[PDB]
């Protein structure tokens, strides 16, 4: 499982499920 | 946690759920406030069917979010 490392400004939100990533982001 | 839900008759229902709601809960609140059966209900997301026994969150539902009920009658 990979965390989805949010390649946001300043954003380093790493989720490893989709819904858990789309709600951080 | 609000979800919208935009109706085939042009009406928006609006409800205040929980993602850790089940599809069944969401049947059941449109069942209290409109009077519409939860089983009537479909409720569309993501090109999927959604199904009773899961949540809200297994279908990637969000706050202020938009599902769709569709009268589906069992049997033809």
């Amino acid at each position: 499982n990979i965390a989805y490392n949010c390649c946001w400004d300043q954003c380093q939100a790493c989720f490893n499920s989709s819904p858990d990533l789309a709600d951080h982001i | 946690m609000q979800i919208f839900v935009k109706t085939l008759t042009g009406k928006t229902i609006t409800l205040e759920v929980e993602p850790s709601d089940t599809i069944e809960n969401v049947k059941a609140k449109i069942q209290d406030k409109e009077g519409i059966p939860p089983d009537q209900q479909r409720l569309i997301f993501a090109g999927k069917q959604l199904e009773d026994g899961r949540t809200l969150s297994d279908y990637n539902i969000q706050k202020e979010s938009t599902l769709h009920l569709v009268l589906r009658l069992r049997g033809c």
